[PDB]
């Protein structure tokens, strides 16, 4: 006799693999495939009509909302109804369903491809105690740059046609981390400020390079609503103008490397 | 077909190759030149695949193999049924893997985001390169290779570390191993970590990064921080190959005896001998 | 490049932040220092360290075991200390090679080796608790504390847990560096080539997919750092362009994407099922499966390939050959 | 650390399953050579005159030889086990047929042992078959022997260092790993597979679900056993100079057929000579040696696979002198 042996060339080990394969694509399909959809569902079309009923594989592939209640206050509830609505100035090369669509105007200021922001909550993100976490060291007079490292305040801002832009006037830094973020910069020949993320800044000891965007495109790099404080939404009109200079800053960067 | 936020990221251009001829979408897919090599590719690949495997005994697809020539045929060709197919396929996969690649970094220019993606991806397809090409470049014939099958490949990666008596003592394979265990450690302790800050449960609100960072300091004296762990991850995930690589590149070219007895460099120093 | 996906180049220092837990502030000890090139790839704070009744009785429990270990390892080498360091990883503390089944085992044969695995055993119970309590005094869930609770589930499977459904403590794994080496080898031998064990096959899946989704995972984010992507708990709350492009970067690659929650929740459920299937496989491992190559073959499984030298048969089943 | 390329490499499964012989030409070579110091055999005398068992005064084991053809296997006998020291290693100066020195005893039985070898374990040693120089190459004391504890270095022309000696404790360890190809498998595979036929080295069961009666407690082998035969199976694949792929396919190390090579048959014969040596000739042997042969339990010295393969998977690369000699084998 056999210890694990069934009736009629069963045994114990083959059944606990298909029980196996059954809780994984239990958990995977009915659960994190569901779980993944928490955002951008349900999706768009070419127009889905249909404003009675709602189709029933949209109701099937979305999970039961969950809220966080926000630290500061406030609840979130995913998934919810967020439609975009700024106007996007892009136009559609084809008729084609997925064909690329083309930037109308200029594509940095109209916030498009590469150059587009989330919309995001007009609010400053916080400490755990409440403060302003992303704040310039004008503010944030307990925090020193660490001995040892360029200090950027003064050294000139060039871009990527090598022209001087500005000067660095301040460092933006995370509260909640200790981390710097943000170069603030004077534009030169514009009386205005301007926040860089570091991201897009290569820190020499005599300059700081930054080759996203052109020596002009400074200009109109997103203000801030104020001079010592950004909002998250504010934060991503900033990052994503640089980024946006990757595909855009010149004709010559859309079009194919070779 | 589209995500609610989507439509706004869906321009043209990008592209390393073929400008706008390539550059679209299929369903959610972009294609670009590379998407069209790779389903090229794929094609010919699991074509040759399929005419091989009906030439073969069974269907049971734990039992296929399409297997490498034997080693008298060197770097040669060989016939198709006794290694040929093999040597076709390999061919189609590495046109798949590095037009996947390319691909990816195609898409990562049209969003404007960095290419560490495409990048971490070369780390398999370099390992894939070691145990299929170079490793048999060194050795001098293409039977010292892998095969395609989903159980026949455990039998050769099995003999492999067997004709070295004990593999566990290869020192490739001792950090290649560690960085396998930690880095599936880290990815749950990361997973975990993130979670339970959004997810405290009961209705208690959701925590912070601070609440992130005093976490770990409290029960390991030290928190790396958010963007560090990403860093950390990518890097202790690539040294599972790229340190493991130069185990695999030793056995044989660079070592014929057993693993254990490369550890005579310290036990028979003659001080302590 | 974003340089800054490599190494921090402008570090900031500023006052430390200690966030209040609901108990145990006060056991907190040590005073952080900084270190300049730990913080170039990561945060330059080291310490302070929280230091609870866990804490202490882990460590208690550890050493303990870890001094049992060294002393019976000493034992090895008749306590020469230069053939100690010369031999170390060759030198063990093993679990009883004669057959006692269940019975306790005389301490010079395992008696040793099971009091260093109640101990270690102690230890790891002990941190399981700090690592779950640190969560509830913090205010946080306890996903850690589950994904840790099945790595010691496999421990213990190994350790002893599978040692009693098959009644022999001779099967639990060795203490040292080689001879825990060694076991793997032993017991793949003993129950058919682990190769041809389903749960070995998940177990390898899922430590594999850890390192596909903590390199994809990890190289996302650093693609998205410009956005701060990085600071992952406002992107759940508040979907900004990081994630935005995080998810169509792969939607588009592949034909569907996670959330910035999801995507930790696929990580740390990917990380559980190593240990959970590599449980089962322990417990169905001598207890109702004792050849794993013959169970695949005995369910058509395995693969089969032309004699290449000619077969051979077993020579002690030919008439009239010795024993 | 490392052996420079190329590598030469074998095959012995089917394609695609990574078995084969991987060896480092340097080391052969250097194996070859050693090998080659074989002296060639002796020139063919006619056989004249009646048998030496009618001439001499005390030969029993070859008395069918006549005188010239005796005097030829003498000669060869010296020349493989006593060439620096000659005759007089087993005679009296005066005296031929004089047992007086423990050496003649020891060589009555070694002629018996060697033509036993030749005639009952064919199965093993072939038409290649084996000479005193097999073992002794060219030296009384083999320089491949094995006592009931591991000693070191595995070849005893070489001197010991303090460490390696059998008394020095400290160093039980490292005596066992060097006869393990390094490993830190805990168990002495000669005494327990090699001395003697009590253990059994077959481990893995031959069916897929565990049979009840056998499965359970103290009905269990212990794990150990499985240790022990990987133990066994090391010290073999370092003996011959090959690895695993040799003999097995890892895909499942307890089949034969199509999962098993010739050399795991021949192998598995090697064994049981090796038993039949030890036990029944080489063991006994303590009774006529001096104490400063013996081991710290009064053991003879013993054989296993490494005194007669030295690291090459034939001994000395199949050389072989057994139509020179038929006096040593095979008697019908
Ligand atoms: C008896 C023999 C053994 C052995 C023999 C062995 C050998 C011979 C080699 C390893 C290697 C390795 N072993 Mg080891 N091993 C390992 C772990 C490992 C890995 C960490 C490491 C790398 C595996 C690899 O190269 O993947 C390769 C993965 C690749 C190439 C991925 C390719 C992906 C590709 C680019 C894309 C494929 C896409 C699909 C086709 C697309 C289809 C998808 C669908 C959805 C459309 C552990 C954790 C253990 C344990 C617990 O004992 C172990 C024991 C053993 N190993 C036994 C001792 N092992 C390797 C190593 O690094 O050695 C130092 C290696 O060469
Ligand atoms: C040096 C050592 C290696 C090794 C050692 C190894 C071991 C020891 C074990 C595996 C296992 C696996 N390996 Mg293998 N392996 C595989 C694929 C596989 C799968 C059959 C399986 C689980 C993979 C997984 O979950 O990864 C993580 C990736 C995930 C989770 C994404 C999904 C991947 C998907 C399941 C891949 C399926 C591929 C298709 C079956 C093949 C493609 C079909 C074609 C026609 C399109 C590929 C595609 C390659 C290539 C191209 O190099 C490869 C190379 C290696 N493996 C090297 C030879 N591998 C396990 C198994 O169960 O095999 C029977 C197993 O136990
Ligand atoms: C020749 C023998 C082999 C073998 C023998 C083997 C065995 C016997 C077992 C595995 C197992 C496993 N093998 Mg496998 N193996 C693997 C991969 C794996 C793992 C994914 C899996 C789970 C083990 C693990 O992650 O532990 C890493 C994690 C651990 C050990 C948990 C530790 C957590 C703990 C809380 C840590 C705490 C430590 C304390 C801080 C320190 C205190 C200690 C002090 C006090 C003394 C690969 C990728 C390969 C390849 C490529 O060949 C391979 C080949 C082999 N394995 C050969 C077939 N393997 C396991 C399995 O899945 O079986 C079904 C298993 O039981
Ligand atoms: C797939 C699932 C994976 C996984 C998962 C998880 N694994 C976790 C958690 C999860 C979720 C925890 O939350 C917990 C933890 O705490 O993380 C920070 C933990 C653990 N996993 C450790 C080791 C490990 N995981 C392994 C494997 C897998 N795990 C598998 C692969 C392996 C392998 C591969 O062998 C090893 C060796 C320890 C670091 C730790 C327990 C310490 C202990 O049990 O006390 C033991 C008591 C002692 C005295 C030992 C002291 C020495 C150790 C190194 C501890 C020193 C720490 C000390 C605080 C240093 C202070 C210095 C400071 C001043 C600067
Ligand atoms: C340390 C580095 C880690 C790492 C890293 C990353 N991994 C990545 C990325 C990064 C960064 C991606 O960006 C990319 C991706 O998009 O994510 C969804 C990806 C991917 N990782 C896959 C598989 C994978 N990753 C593995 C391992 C690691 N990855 C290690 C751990 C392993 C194993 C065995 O461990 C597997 C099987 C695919 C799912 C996907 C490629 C899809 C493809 O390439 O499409 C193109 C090809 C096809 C769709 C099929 C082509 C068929 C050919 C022509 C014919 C078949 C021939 C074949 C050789 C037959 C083999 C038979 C087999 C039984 C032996
Ligand atoms: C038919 C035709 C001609 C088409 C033309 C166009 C074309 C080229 C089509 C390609 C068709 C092909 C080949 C499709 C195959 C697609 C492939 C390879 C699918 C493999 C999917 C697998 C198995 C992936 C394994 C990894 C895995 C478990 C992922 C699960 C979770 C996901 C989706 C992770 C990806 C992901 C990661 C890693 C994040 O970090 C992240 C951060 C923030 C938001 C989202 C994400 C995110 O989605
Ligand atoms: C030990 C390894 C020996 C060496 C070296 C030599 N001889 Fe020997 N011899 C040996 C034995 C065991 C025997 C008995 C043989 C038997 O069949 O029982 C002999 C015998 C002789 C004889 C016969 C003499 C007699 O017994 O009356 C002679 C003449 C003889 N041996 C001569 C001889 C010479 C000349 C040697 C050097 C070339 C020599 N022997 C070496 C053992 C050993
Ligand atoms: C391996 C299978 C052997 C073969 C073939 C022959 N001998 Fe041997 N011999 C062998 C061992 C393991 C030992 C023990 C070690 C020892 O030195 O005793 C011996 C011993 C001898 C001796 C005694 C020498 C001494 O102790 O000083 C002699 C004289 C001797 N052997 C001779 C001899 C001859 C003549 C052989 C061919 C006929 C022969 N041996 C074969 C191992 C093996
Ligand atoms: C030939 C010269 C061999 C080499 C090299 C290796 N092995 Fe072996 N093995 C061999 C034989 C003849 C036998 C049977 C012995 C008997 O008396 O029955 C074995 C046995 C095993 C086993 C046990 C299989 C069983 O039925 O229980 C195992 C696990 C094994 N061998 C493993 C093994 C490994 C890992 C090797 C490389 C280190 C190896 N063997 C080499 C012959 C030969
Ligand atoms: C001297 C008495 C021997 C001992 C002890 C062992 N072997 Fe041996 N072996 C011996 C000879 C003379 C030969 C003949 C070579 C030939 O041409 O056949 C062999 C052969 C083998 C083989 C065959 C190798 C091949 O390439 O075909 C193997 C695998 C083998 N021997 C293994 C082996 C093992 C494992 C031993 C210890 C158990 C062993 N041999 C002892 C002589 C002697
Ligand atoms: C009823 C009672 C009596 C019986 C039950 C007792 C019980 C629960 C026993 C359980 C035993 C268990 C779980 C045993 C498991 C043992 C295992 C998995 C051992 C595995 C590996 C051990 C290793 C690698 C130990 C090596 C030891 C050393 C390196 C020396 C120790 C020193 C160290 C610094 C440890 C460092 C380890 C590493 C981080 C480098
Ligand atoms: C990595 C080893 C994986 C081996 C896979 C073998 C699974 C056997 C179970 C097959 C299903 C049962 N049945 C009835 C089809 O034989
Ligand atoms: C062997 C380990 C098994 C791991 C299973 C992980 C597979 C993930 C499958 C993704 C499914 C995607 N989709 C859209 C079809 O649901
Ligand atoms: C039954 C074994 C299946 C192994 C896991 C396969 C992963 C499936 C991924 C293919 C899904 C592709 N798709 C449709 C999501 O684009
Ligand atoms: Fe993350």
């Amino acid at each position: 006799m056999y210890h694990g042996a069934l009736a009629q060339h069963l045994d114990i080990a083959q059944l606990v693999w298909y029980a196996q394969w059954l809780v994984i694509w239990t958990v995977v399909l009915l659960y994190l495939r569901r779980e993944d959809r928490r955002e951008g569902y349900p999706l768009v079309e070419p127009l889905g009509l249909v404003k009675l009923a709602p189709e029933d594989g949209q109701v099937y592939e979305l999970p039961y909302p969950k809220t966080f209640v926000l630290p500061h206050g406030g609840t979130v509830t995913v998934p919810r109804r967020r439609p975009e609505t700024r106007e996007l100035k892009l136009a559609q090369t084809d008729g084609f369903e997925g064909a690329p669509l083309q930037p109308t105007g200029n594509p940095l200021v109209d916030a498009v491809g590469p150059a587009s922001y989330a919309e995001r909550a007009e609010v400053v993100d916080a400490t755990v105690d409440g403060k302003a976490k992303i704040v310039p060291l004008r503010v944030a007079t307990d925090f020193s740059i660490a001995e040892g490292d360029v200090d950027p305040r003064g050294l000139p801002v060039v871009a990527a046609d090598g022209v001087e832009a500005g000067t660095v006037t301040d460092l933006w830094v995370d509260r909640s981390e200790h981390y710097f973020r943000y170069l603030e910069l004077s534009v030169a020949g514009s009386a205005r400020t301007a926040l860089i993320p570091l991201g897009f800044c290569d820190v020499k000891k005599d300059k700081i390079v930054v080759t996203s965007i052109l020596s002009e495109q400074f200009a109109n790099v997103p203000r801030l609503q104020s001079r010592d404080q950004i909002t998250l939404r504010e934060e991503d009109k900033v990052s994503a103008y640089y980024a946006g200079g990757l595909l855009y800053a010149t004709p010559e960067r859309a079009e194919s490397l070779l | 077909a589209l995500l609610s936020f989507e439509r706004k990221y869906r321009v043209r251009g990008g592209t390393l190759i073929g400008g706008d001829l390539f550059d679209f979408w299929v369903g959610p897919y972009f294609v670009g030149f590379f998407g069209v090599s790779a389903i090229f590719f794929i094609f010919l690949g699991v074509s040759l695949i399929g005419y091989a495997a009906s030439q073969g005994p069974t269907w049971d697809p734990f039992a296929i193999s399409i297997n490498p020539p034997d080693l008298k045929y060197g770097l040669g060709a060989a016939p198709l049924l006794e290694g040929g197919f093999w040597q076709a396929i390999t061919v189609c996969a590495l046109g798949a893997f590095i037009s996947w690649m390319l691909r990816e970094v195609e898409i990562s220019r049209k969003l404007g985001i960095g290419w560490h993606v495409p990048l971490a991806f070369c780390v398999p397809i370099f390992m894939f390169c070691v145990l299929q090409v170079f490793r048999p470049l060194l050795l001098g014939s293409w039977g010292h290779a892998f095969p395609y099958g989903i159980l026949s490949h455990l039998d050769w990666v099995n003999n492999f570390g067997y004709q070295y008596l004990n593999w566990h003592y290869n020192p490739g394979h001792m950090s290649s191993v560690s960085f396998l265990f930690v880095n599936a450690m880290a990815l749950g302790l990361h997973g975990g970590l993130i979670l339970s800050v959004a997810n405290p449960g009961d209705g208690d609100k959701v925590k912070t990064a601070e609440h992130e960072n005093q976490y770990f300091r409290d029960v390991v004296g030290y928190s790396i921080g958010a963007l560090s762990i990403h860093r950390l991850g990518l890097f202790l995930a690539s040294n599972i190959f790229l340190t493991g690589a130069f185990g695999t590149i030793a056995s044989g070219p660079f070592w014929t005896r057993g693993w254990p007895e490369w550890w005579g460099w310290w036990l028979d120093i003659p001080f302590w001998s | 490049a974003d340089y800054q996906t490599i190494y921090t180049q402008i570090q900031a220092r500023g006052p430390h932040i200690t966030v209040s837990g609901e108990w145990g502030d006060n056991d907190r000890v040590g005073k952080p220092f900084y270190s300049y090139w730990l913080g170039k790839i990561g945060d330059a704070q080291i310490g302070p360290i929280y230091l609870g009744a866990s804490g202490i009785a882990a460590f208690a429990f550890g050493s303990t075991a870890i001094l049992i270990i060294l002393f019976n390892m000493a034992a090895e080498v008749h306590f020469d200390p230069l053939q100690f360091f010369r031999q170390f990883f060759w030198l063990g503390l093993y679990p009883p090679k004669a057959q006692y089944g269940m019975g306790i085992p005389p301490l010079h044969d395992g008696g040793w080796w099971l009091m260093a695995g109640l101990f270690m055993t102690l230890s790891l119970g002990s941190w399981w608790i700090r690592v779950y309590s640190r969560a509830r005094a913090l205010g946080l869930g306890t996903h850690i504390a589950w994904n840790f609770a099945a790595a010691i589930f496999f421990v213990l499977c190994i350790g002893c847990i599978h040692p009693t459904l098959v009644g022999s403590w001779s099967e639990g794994v060795p203490f040292g560096i080689w001879p825990h080496i060694d076991w793997l080898t032993a017991f793949s031998i003993r129950y058919g080539n682990f190769y041809y064990c389903p749960w070995h096959g998940f177990s390898i899946g899922f430590a594999y997919g850890c390192g596909l989704l903590f390199a994809a995972h990890g190289a996302t984010i650093l693609a998205v750092a410009r956005f701060g992507g990085d600071r992952e708990i406002e992107q759940i709350t508040d979907r900004g362009t990081a994630v935005e492009r995080a998810a169509l970067f792969w939607r588009w690659t592949i034909g569907f994407n996670a959330t910035i929650e999801s995507v930790h929740r696929w990580g740390w459920f990917f990380s559980l099922m190593v240990m959970v299937s590599a449980s089962v496989g322990i417990l169905l491992t001598g207890t109702f499966v004792d050849n794993w190559y013959l169970w695949c073959v005995k369910h058509g499984a395995a693969p089969d390939y032309p004699a290449y030298l000619p077969a051979t048969p077993d020579p002690a089943s030919l008439p009239g050959a010795p024993k | 650390c490392f052996e420079p390329p190329p590598a030469t490499t074998t095959q012995t499964g089917f394609r695609g399953l990574s078995m084969g012989e991987v060896l480092h030409p340097a080391t052969v070579k250097a194996k070859k050579e050693r090998d080659a110091q074989y002296p060639p055999a002796l020139a063919a005398v006619k056989a004249e005159g009646p048998p030496v068992s009618q001439v001499y005064k005390n030969v029993k084991v070859l008395g069918n030889l006549t005188e010239a053809e005796f005097l030829r296997t003498m000669t060869a006998i010296t020349e493989w086990v006593s060439p620096q020291e000659g005759c007089t290693y087993c005679h009296d100066e005066n005296n031929l047929a004089s047992e007086a020195k423990y050496p003649y005893v020891v060589a009555r039985r070694m002629l018996e042992m060697t033509r036993a070898i030749n005639t009952n374990w064919t199965q093993h040693v072939a038409q290649t078959g084996v000479t005193c120089y097999t073992c002794h190459r060219g030296t009384p004391l083999p320089p491949y022997v094995r006592y009931l504890e591991p000693t070191l270095p595995l070849n005893n022309r070489e001197t010991p260092t303090h460490v390696e000696r059998v008394e020095t404790r400290s160093g039980y360890v490292v005596r066992l790993a060097k006869y393990t190809a390094y490993s830190a498998l805990n168990y002495d595979p000669f005494t327990m597979f090699l001395a003697n036929d009590k253990r059994q080295v077959r481990v893995v069961p031959q069916t897929a679900l565990p049979l009840v009666g056998v499965s359970r407690g103290k009905e269990r082998r212990p794990l150990s056993d499985a240790y022990a035969t990987f133990a066994l199976m090391m010290s073999i694949s370092d003996s011959l100079g090959t690895n695993c792929t040799f003999c097995h396919n890892a895909q499942t190390f307890e089949s034969w057929g199509k999962k098993s090579t010739p050399q795991r048959a021949i192998a598995w014969w090697g064994i049981r000579m090796v038993r039949d040596l030890n036990m029944n000739y080489l063991a006994p042997l303590n009774a006529s040696l001096p104490a400063s042969r013996l081991g710290r339990q009064g053991e003879a010295p013993q054989a296993d696979c490494r005194t007669c393969h030295q690291g090459v998977t034939k001994p000395l690369f199949g050389a072989s002198r057994l139509k020179d000699y038929p006096e040593l084998g095979p008697i019908k």
